[PDB]
């Protein structure tokens, strides 16, 4: 019955989609929490790494994929990789081809169709894991939601990982308000902040653990990991 | 669980033991209770194990549970649902009543490799007891006690019989004294030469021993 | 001309390959094989479905297998002649056939 | 194998479902149809029904041309219908040119079954 | 199942036994409907007079009728 | 008298109006339906998951009306002795049409709504005829509504043509998988009967409870007490819930080991 | 083309086919190995259920990958004809590229190789053999015995034993080995191996097959008489009395 | 689904056999007997013809 | 995607039968009858045209075909087999003993090919 | 007063078991669970009361039988002074018109005349399970008792006193109705020990056997292959076969070692 | 059957868990990393006085400044390990410099999800996830001695200390307390000695364990079987003397 | 006149309880004075268990018909009724092929 439907991906059922979807669906959340916010000049992603022990150390996980686009992700690392792979080639082609430093619509439009033509095999798989997906180019700052079912959504702000509904409502809160800060960097990323907060219930907030990105209107994809985020706490 | 060929150990294994303790020996048909009916596979199975308890000692010898078994790859299945009532009542029966020695249950199947593996349950089948293959000298053995019983010429030489066979497990040794026995009879002798026992040992061998190119390597 | 030992060879790791590999049905055939080298003198080989190849200086195969070969342990002799062997294939060909005497 | 209620294969009985529940629903589209011929002519009268005043009549058609001279009248659902109008239509066109000739009737006939079987 | 003739006939007895606006269309509904058989059609004259009790009137109009035919037809093949 | 309300139930809001349109606007207001000279339902039927909320509002409709329920379930009539099941529908209608504002509710009607399509029927011939008797005796009257009968099924497989004419079983109600802004309306329900200590965030859960069913959302509820128990308060608040919702009850889990 | 799948793994770790196969080695032939200072022997058990065979015009069970390499198997002879067609093709490739026969290392991972392979690719299941693989490396003396399985598993032994009877006579071994002494004394090495295989064959000493292979192209099959010799001697053994 | 129509009966068994292999053993059995003799001076094939 | 599948729709059974060819001996039998006599001075082949519908026409059906101009082939099982097996048939004869040679096939030979197609078909899923 | 009664039942009852938990290392999740569940509400009501809630009426155990599965289930009845009842689900299925549907009605009846009480039913798999014929002359026989099962429980129950357990070895083939809440509301999955359980359930059986003193159980437990708890207390008594067989008073953990090698293979399938 | 696509309900595949299930059916392997030089220590075992355990070992070279130590099926690490190489040779030659610890582990990882029946965006060259886990360690000149767990799943993680196979719960708790960066190379290889004896179940002894080291002035270089033997008994005296 | 030949139901099983009985038979009581004689037209009612000596012992080829046997019978039947004796049971048997008893 449930392994009829988990056992293919060239299938339906009858709520009007596959169980695999489901899954895949849920396996975002087991990722880490991660925040997204814009005002559309600047986008913002801030991310709460968890290492596995105090042993381990962390590894990366905000992946630059031009010095002027990036995604962090949430869910599963293998599928992460084999994504941002992809993201990476397409942002090479842009450049080379059209002198473009693509738009988020153009990039999940093409990521969308992979996806699809994995489902329409056996032995093909999604990837269940989700991306945010920024970068600045000539209509400004841009933060996607990219899911491997193939939905794209272009929020202002918005959240994966679990407890996303955390920092989304303090979002639909605080909305009004950085939109029109508009033009700092230094606002955004003290708003980043106290957004990932609101996402926590049973986790640390602590300097090694959180990791800020940035790209925006006078700045280039740059990275504060580690040491380089307690000023902002 | 003894598992082999039945009327070679299997039956006789547990024959024995029952003879050594004074209990009462139980021969349960394992088909029987293949009843083309629901409800009445489990109910039947059920009044099997009531009359154990209630008639202690006794060993529960199941007769080639194979019938009632096939262990398919789900717990349950749209085909047949008598067969896999009266499995599940079986599991049930072993899972949920414990004995120390008062019932010991004696289980036979030919292959114990189409039984659930949960129909086997480590902590009370402990012992799994398979068949080995005669030697020369194991066909000498349950050869000469079978010969006690007869009475045959002096001619009959037991080293001989016994090299030229090979392969062959005691259940084709018994059918030889039968065989190489009826030749006697037929002559109207209470003695059995030489000569009986050759042309006997050869055709046993022969059907038993069909080629077909699957040893060798 | 080929050696019989090498083109046996051949027909077996063929057959072997089926059942390994492309999900294929092996071939339900067994050949007794009948060739001669002047680096072995006569060589009689059979191949059968498994992909297993041995050497006998006689053989049977088909229905009765068993019985025939019985026959064939008593009868065989060192010494040879095809006229000889004509007349022991005949004797054998009668006493295994699953139909009354022979034509 | 061991399947054939999820895979097509010879029955034992001989009459394979498949084909058997092909020859009952193409009447999905509530057609009957005829084709007589006359001794110069061959006339084609087909029933059309309308489901709905949201849709043209004109572009609801179960003749297909095929080229200039055949006709296909096809009795199915109309995906499956289309389906077969497309690639006859190709294997005619391209049985024109190589071979200087229009298709028979019983070519085209022929050579559908056969990708059929 | 009925005629393209007998759907409007089996139509005709149904809407006459139910209270109605003056100006009428059988024929309308009749064209939408295939695969239905007696008791389908009453159904239509009666689901069509569900929204009237709901619009507050005693009437069909050739409006409900066009409503009714339409959604027992979704409903189904 | 059953006790349900339909402030028991909500954001099944669309199909509250289907079946109050379906048997009580005709009991109310049977002259309207009269005069219009259309036949009024004597039979819905409902189908979906019962606990989500169809059971409870056809108790609910019932209690309002202030009819007599009736609970009366197919396996019941399923006698292995010659025809006991056809008497018992024929009595039960007798008894409806004396006992009427009614509502006789039978849970199941897949249960005797197999009846075999091959000469298989010969056998199960006691689950055709009485499904077969309830609709001859249905449509052998109209237009009325003294008697309804209101079908229920754990989950659908049976539908006929047999089933059809407005008589018989006119109202085919379809009960979905809960909307965001229902599920919200189901907890707060639920949470109601909770003593609360008001720092619960409604909106928060609902969007995080994706593919859940109205049962199933109760279950969460007992869950997030459950825990609340273990930590020493006699209340509940938001983490509750959060924490909740990733625990197995529904089929919902949580890992970790993708992450570094 | 095709490339569904054959290996599927198991919740236990081990693979259904890998624990299939190792079921085809013990109903297979028996061989055994044992290793000298000067000498690497590889004996086999005939079993002929019945014979009307020669022994002469049968593919014997020690066959050469080359003229000082030899491979000895247990299990299907089906099956390990593979594995010997393409390690006589990497033989031949070694001595092509670098000049020099092969390592035996080298040839006893290339064995590993092709069986672990097909237990990681679908379309193809592995091979129902464990082998011994035994041989003699360029300017070298030293013996090599090495064991693969159908896991793709290798390791070295300084004696082994594989195939039907395993148990009894890796006890054997256990209890007549020295490792402060591996023979160096042909004839005990040779002793040892016929002892080992005189307690499972049941009758006949012919149907007992030594191969030894000693240092730069010396494969030797050693005759009926030399055999029969061991066997007279081994009688004496046990039916010593004092 | 592809591998919803395999049976995957090209495998070992838990006995280590193969399915169909073994059921060819059985076809052999069922057909004509063939026989095969070498002499030193010939070889002797004859193959029952059955039907 | 697809053009992945391989594996056999015929396999063994345990009576070591074949599954489709059981069910194909049906086939056969449910055919309408052919007979061939061999006179050593010719052969003659006949069958019964016969027809699926009242309106039909079993004058302009045709249950012997010509395989090459000296060689006519009948068949007893079901015509949509018989039509691709005629077809497939009539290629490899022109092909192989017309370009490779110029003298017509041999018969046995030509039938050779036809069983080594059928087979093929058997072997391969 | 005589309303609500036991009628005529067939049944095997066992006021307060003789069981108690002999599994506690694998089976520290489904007890950490039944007590809540079980346990809790019948030793103080109130709790519950005052929270606002009412407890499951359904719990279903899952995972492989009898491997502390059944333990757990003997021990909290027990421990609450409850009667026991087991009823093999397989019995409660018959072909019989409705002599299935009518024995559950009676069953639920004598749960409630007789309430606080845990109806244990063994096997769920036959009372339901997979089909695809959706009746057919003998899986409608099985479809009628399954759906008068379910009538009970989705009725009017207390869920306060009546516990009903139920007791499968796969979920996966069983209908949706059989698994949703609002008849089983926890769904509690079967954990084949890791290392550290194995030895807390060794540790039990080695209360008795006279097993070397400084034995480590953690050692042992990392050359195991894997085992679920019915294995492990099975290789403990042929552990103890192994003494007797030598003739020799004391086990080593040479004993332990040469039992699970021995057993695994056996089980294998 | 079973497909490779299935998930189960959590979205996390079969396979992979089996996978880990095969690692703890492995023997310990124990890593630690210090302030100078990686130690990698294994289980040879020994079980028999015939097996050669002295001509075989499962600390295998990855490059001329990598090594690695295995738990698991050793089969399946060849093909691991062969790919590693291959991408490690071809760095020396493409950039004239040493491969990073971390750019290998990732190269190799990217391989370990390559099991499928055929899909239009990647080739499948293996039907299933390896059977084995691994501690690949190494210097480079740009962030010095490192460590980091390559998982069959294809997650990668950073350490400086960890523990595979089946003892490893135990071995990594231990290492936790142990753990300093102010051991010299030495202490490391003696504390791990000390662990490495309890979680066995037989005595240790240079016949059964193998000790290896990564030093920036000779590289990985497999120690002496002598050399370890000879702090085994050093271990020893000092541990029976505080008792 | 006798319906049923044997089935997959209740006639194959049947015949396995049977041999059972004798088993146990010369098991505690070593008496044993009941036969059973068991018949059959079809091997796919047997097994090799079933065939195996101590079920079934003794497989005895029953009369297939010949022109001579044809004659005897015919014979022993005649040899009750009015018949002529100018008849030729020779004949008679000859003109019968594919007949039995």
């Amino acid at each position: 019955f449930r392994n009829n439907y988990d056992g293919d991906t060239v299938t339906f059922s009858p709520t009007g989609r596959l169980f695999q979807v489901e899954y895949a669906l849920e396996a975002i959340k087991q990722g880490s929490v991660t925040v997204g916010l814009r005002s559309n000049t600047h986008a913002v992603l801030v991310a709460l790494k968890r290492n596995a022990d105090e042993l381990s150390s962390y590894q990366k996980k905000i992946i630059k994929c031009d010095e002027h686009m990036g995604l962090s992700l949430a869910g599963l690392a293998p599928d992460a990789r084999v994504l941002s792979n992809y993201l990476r080639q397409q942002c090479n082609y842009s450049s080379l081809v059209f002198n473009r430093k693509l738009a988020v619509e153009r990039a999940g439009h093409l990521l969308c169709d992979k996806a699809q033509k994995n489902t329409q095999s056996y032995g093909g798989r999604p990837y269940g894991v989700g991306l945010l997906i920024i970068g600045y180019d000539k209509s400004g700052a841009h933060l996607l939601e990219f899911q491997p079912s193939g939905n794209v959504t272009e929020l202002y702000g918005t959240a994966i990982g679990a407890r996303s509904q955390g920092a989304k409502t303090y979002l639909e809160r605080t909305l009004d308000t950085f939109i029109k800060i508009d033009g700092n960097p230094d606002e955004l990323i003290k708003a980043g902040v106290e957004a990932i907060s609101q996402s926590l219930r049973d986790e640390s907030l602590t300097v090694d653990n959180l990791s800020i990105a940035i790209v925006g209107k006078d700045t280039p994809f740059t990275i504060y990991d580690g040491e380089a985020v307690a000023k902002y706490i | 669980i003894l598992y082999g060929a039945p009327g070679t150990g299997k039956t006789l294994l547990a024959k024995a033991v029952a003879n050594q303790t004074s209990a009462t020996f139980l021969r349960i048909v394992g088909s029987e209770l293949i009843q083309k009916y629901l409800g009445d596979g489990p109910r039947l199975c059920r009044q099997i194990f009531k009359v154990a308890g209630e008639n202690a000692p006794s060993i529960v010898f199941i007769d080639e549970i194979d019938a009632i078994g096939t262990k398919r790859y789900d717990s349950n299945s749209g085909g047949e649902r008598e067969i896999q009532r009266t499995m599940l009542e079986l599991l049930n029966q072993l899972d949920g009543f414990d004995d120390r020695g008062d019932v010991k249950v004696i289980m036979a199947t030919n292959k114990i490799e189409t039984l659930d593996p949960a129909l086997i349950r480590p902590g009370r089948i402990d012992r799994k007891i398979l068949f080995e293959n005669p030697d020369l000298s194991t066909k000498k053995k349950i050869l000469g006690i079978h010969t006690s019983k007869m009475n045959l010429s002096e001619d009959v030489n037991l080293e001989t019989l016994v090299t030229t066979k090979d392969d062959l497990s005691g259940a084709d040794i018994q059918a030889m004294c039968t065989e190489a026995g009826l030749l006697a009879l037929r002559e109207r002798r209470m003695q059995v030469t030489a000569e009986d026992f050759k042309q006997a040992k050869e055709r046993v061998m022969k059907n038993k021993v069909e080629e077909n190119l699957e040893g060798l390597y | 001309d080929i050696p019989v030992e090498i083109l046996v060879r051949r027909l077996s790791d063929i057959k072997q390959g089926y059942t390994q590999h492309g999900g294929l049905r092996p071939f339900g055939v067994s050949f007794i094989y009948a060739g001669y080298d002047d680096r072995y003198g006569y060589q009689l080989y059979t191949s059968n479905p498994s992909g297993n190849y041995t050497g006998w200086k006689a053989i049977s195969v088909g229905a009765n297998t068993s019985a025939a070969q019985t026959l064939l342990q008593m009868d065989y002799k060192d010494d040879m002649k095809v006229d000889d062997a004509i007349e022991l294939a005949l004797k054998t060909l009668s006493k295994t056939t699953d139909s009354s005497a022979l034509t | 194998a061991g399947y054939d209620r999820h895979i097509t294969i010879f029955s034992p009985e001989g009459r394979l479902y498949q084909v058997e529940y092909a020859f009952k629903a193409t009447n999905q589209t509530n057609i009957n149809s005829l084709a007589v011929r006359g001794k110069d002519c061959t006339v084609v009268i087909s029933q059309k029904k309308v489901p709905d005043k949201l849709l043209d009549p004109t572009t609801v058609s179960y003749i297909f041309c095929i080229s200039r001279t055949i006709g296909m009248v096809v009795n199915g659902p109309i995906p499956d219908a289309r389906n077969a109008a497309l690639r006859a239509k190709a294997e005619a066109a391209e049985f024109r040119y190589k071979y200087g000739y229009d298709m028979p009737c019983d070519v085209l006939a022929k050579r559908m079954a056969n990708l059929s079987q | 199942l009925p005629n393209e003739a007998g759907r409007l006939e089996i139509f005709k007895i149904h809407t006459a036994k139910v209270k109605k606006t003056g100006e009428f269309d059988f024929e309308a509904a009749v064209k939408m409907s295939d695969g239905f058989n007696g008791a389908d059609i009453r159904n239509c004259a009666t689901e069509a007079g569900f929204f009237a009790i709901r619009d507050d009137r005693d009437h069909i109009n050739p409006d409900d009728l066009m409503k009714a035919v339409r959604k027992v037809a979704e409903v189904k093949k | 008298k059953p006790t349900e309300t339909y402030s028991d139930v909500g954001g099944l809001d669309k199909q509250i109006e289907e079946l109050v349109e379906a048997i009580v606007l005709p009991m109310k207001r049977a002259d309207k339906f009269k005069d219009m000279g259309i036949r009024a339902p004597k039979g819905a039927l409902m189908y979906g998951p019962p606990g989500t909320g169809k059971t409870l509002l056809a108790r609910a409709c019932a209690a309002q009306t202030n009819a007599t329920f009736l609970k009366l379930a197919a396996p019941q009539l399923v006698q292995m002795y010659i025809g006991e099941g056809a008497k018992l529908v024929r009595d039960a209608f007798a008894l409806a049409k004396e006992k009427a504002p009614t509502i006789i509710f039978i849970d199941e009607l897949d249960a005797i709504g197999t009846k075999r399509f091959d000469s298989e029927k010969s056998g199960d011939r006691e689950v055709q005829r009485t499904m077969l008797e309830l609709l001859n005796q249905l449509d052998g009257f109209s237009s009325d509504d003294r008697v309804k009968v209101l079908a229920a099924t754990n989950r659908v497989d049976v539908l006929d043509p047999a089933l059809l004419r407005s008589g018989r079983l006119d109202r085919k109600i379809e009960f979905p998988l809960p909307s965001e802004d229902s599920r919200a309306q189901i907890l707060q329900i639920h949470s109601r009967k909770m003593t609360t200590d008001d720092d619960i965030n409604w909106q928060e859960l609902a969007r995080s409870t994706d593919e859940f069913n109205g049962a199933q959302l109760k279950a969460v509820t007992v869950e997030a007490g459950m825990i609340a128990l273990r930590n020493g308060q006699s209340s509940v608040k938001h983490e509750d819930f959060v924490e909740g919702i990733s625990e197995v009850q529904a089929r919902k889990s949580k890992s970790v080991s993708f992450y570094a | 083309g095709y490339d569904r799948a054959l290996s599927i793994f198991s919740p236990d770790g081990h693979i259904f086919q890998v624990e299939y196969a190792l079921e085809a080695v013990k109903r297979g032939t028996c061989a055994v190995g044992v290793k000298g200072k000067n000498c690497v022997v590889l004996g086999c058990e005939r079993r002929s259920t019945l014979k009307l065979q020669d022994t002469r015009i049968t593919p014997s069970k020690v066959s050469k990958i080359d003229s000082h390499v030899v491979l000895s198997f247990s299990g299907l002879n089906a099956d390990s004809r593979i594995l010997i067609e393409k390690a006589r093709v990497e033989a031949q490739s070694h001595r092509l590229t670098l000049e020099d026969p092969v390592t035996v290392e080298y040839l006893t991972r290339y064995v590993a190789g092709v069986q672990q392979r097909y237990t990681q690719s679908g379309g193809v299941r592995p091979f129902g053999v464990s082998t011994l693989i035994a041989g003699f490396d360029p300017r070298d003396d030293e013996p090599k015995l090495y064991q693969t399985e159908p896991s793709g598993i290798y390791s070295s032994w300084s004696a082994q034993t594989i195939g039907r009877n395993s148990k009894t006579v890796r006890e054997f071994l256990e209890k007549n080995y020295d490792r402060k002494e591996p023979p160096a004394t042909v004839e005990e090495c040779v002793k040892l191996t016929v002892r080992s295989l005189l307690e499972v064959v049941q009758t006949g000493a012919k149907n007992i097959e030594i191969t030894v292979v000693k240092p730069d192209s010396d494969i030797v099959a050693l005759s009926s008489e030399e055999i029969n010799q061991y066997v007279t001697q081994i009688e004496q053994e046990k039916q010593e009395q004092q | 689904g592809s591998r919803r129509y395999d049976s995957r009966t090209t495998i070992f068994s838990p006995e280590g056999r193969l399915y169909q292999v073994e059921y060819a053993l059985e076809s052999i059995s069922h057909a004509g007997t063939a026989i095969g003799i070498m002499a030193s001076d010939g070889i002797v094939l004859a193959a029952e013809r059955k039907v | 995607m697809t053009d992945r599948y391989s594996f056999s729709l015929t396999t063994f059974s345990p009576s070591g039968k074949l599954g489709q060819i059981d069910y194909a001996l049906t086939a056969v039998k449910q055919g309408v009858t052919s007979l061939g006599i061999k006179a050593t001075n010719g052969v003659v082949i006949a069958t019964e045209k016969k027809s699926s519908s009242p309106l039909a026409m079993s004058e302009t059906l045709s249950k012997v075909s010509l395989l090459t101009p000296d060689i006519g082939a009948v068949y007893s099982g079901m015509g949509p087999d018989y039509r691709v097996l005629v077809d497939k048939s009539r290629k490899v004869a022109h092909t192989s003993y017309k370009r490779i040679y110029g003298e017509y096939p041999p018969t046995k030979l030509l039938v050779s090919e036809v069983a080594k197609i059928m087979q093929e078909a058997t072997q391969s899923g | 007063p005589p309303r609500i009664d036991p009628s005529v039942t067939m049944m095997t009852v066992e006021e307060k078991p003789d069981v108690t938990y002999s599994d506690v290392g694998g089976c520290k999740d489904q007890i950490e669970k039944l007590r809540e569940v079980v346990e809790l509400p019948l030793l103080s009501p109130e709790r519950f009361a005052t929270l606002g809630i009412d407890p499951p009426k359904g719990i279903l155990l899952y995972g492989p039988p009898g491997t502390g599965k059944t333990l757990c289930a003997r021990a909290v009845a027990n421990r609450t002074d409850a009667t026991f009842i087991r009823v093999i689900g397989s019995e409660l299925v018959q072909k019989y018109v409705g002599e299935g549907a009518r024995m559950v009605r009676e069953l639920f009846e004598m749960a409630r005349t007789k309430k606080a009480c845990i109806i244990f039913f063994d096997e769920i798999d036959a009372v339901g399970g997979a089909r695809f014929d959706d009746g057919a002359g003998g899986d409608n026989e099985v479809q009628r008792t399954m759906l008068e099962l379910i009538t009970q429980l989705d009725g009017f129950d207390p869920r306060g006193n009546i516990k009903v357990m139920f007791a499968t070895n796969r979920p996966n083939t069983l209908d949706p109705a059989l698994l949703r809440p609002g008849r089983i509301d926890r769904k509690v999955e079967f954990s084949l020990p890791d290392l550290e359980g194995r030895a807390n359930i060794f540790r039990i059986h080695s209360k008795s056997m006279s097993v070397e003193r400084g034995i480590r159980w953690e050692l042992i437990s990392r050359l195991c292959p894997n085992s679920t708890g019915a294995e492990l207390r099975s290789v403990c008594t042929e552990a103890g076969m192994f003494a007797i067989r030598a003739r020799r008073k004391v086990a080593t953990e040479k004993d332990f070692l040469k039992a699970v090698d021995k057993v695994i293979s056996g089980y294998k399938k | 059957d079973r497909g490779v696509s299935t998930f189960s309900p959590e979205g996390r595949l079969f396979q992979v868990e089996y996978s880990l299930e095969a690692i703890k059916l492995g023997s310990t392997a124990i890593g630690i990393a210090t302030k100078e030089g990686v130690v990698l220590g294994v289980e040879k075992r020994a079980t028999s006085p015939l097996l050669e355990s002295d001509s075989i070992e499962k600390i295998v070279e990855i490059d001329r400044h990598i090594g690695c130590a295995m738990s698991g099926l050793t089969a399946d690490a060849r093909s691991m390990i062969e790919h590693a190489r291959t991408a490690a040779v071809t760095h020396n030659l493409y950039y004239d410099e040493d491969i990073n610890v971390e750019s290998l582990t990732q190269s190799v990882c990217d391989l370990a999800l390559r099991f499928g029946e055929g899909a239009s965006g990647e080739e499948r060259l293996m039907s299933r996830p390896f059977g084995v886990a691994l501690l690949i360690a190494g210097h480079d000149a740009d962030d010095g001695y490192q460590l980091f767990h390559a998982e069959p799943s294809g997650t990668f993680y950073r350490y400086n200390a960890k523990a595979i196979g089946s003892g490893s719960e135990g071995a990594q708790a231990e290492l936790l307390n142990e753990w300093h960066s102010s051991l010299t190379l030495k202490e490391a290889e003696l504390l791990v000695l000390k662990i490495l004896k309890q979680v066995m179940e037989e005595k240790l002894d240079e016949n059964n364990a193998q000790l290896s080291c990564i030093t920036k002035q000779d590289g990985f270089k497999i120690y002496d079987n002598e050399k370890t033997a000879e702090l085994i008994k050093e271990l020893k005296e000092k541990e029976a003397a505080e008792s | 006149s006798t319906r049923v030949e044997g089935s997959g139901g209740g006639d194959s099983e049947v015949q396995r309880t049977m041999l059972e009985l004798l088993n146990q038979l010369d098991g505690f009581e070593t008496s044993k004075n009941i036969k059973i004689i068991m018949a059959t037209n079809r091997l796919d009612i047997l097994d090799p268990a079933l065939l195996r000596p101590g079920r079934i012992d003794r497989k005895i080829e029953f009369p297939p018909p010949s022109v001579a046997a044809r004659a005897e019978i015919l014979r022993i039947h005649s040899r009750k009724m009015n018949l002529t004796r100018g008849i030729n049971l020779r004949k008679v048997a000859e003109k019968m092929n594919g007949c039995s008893g």
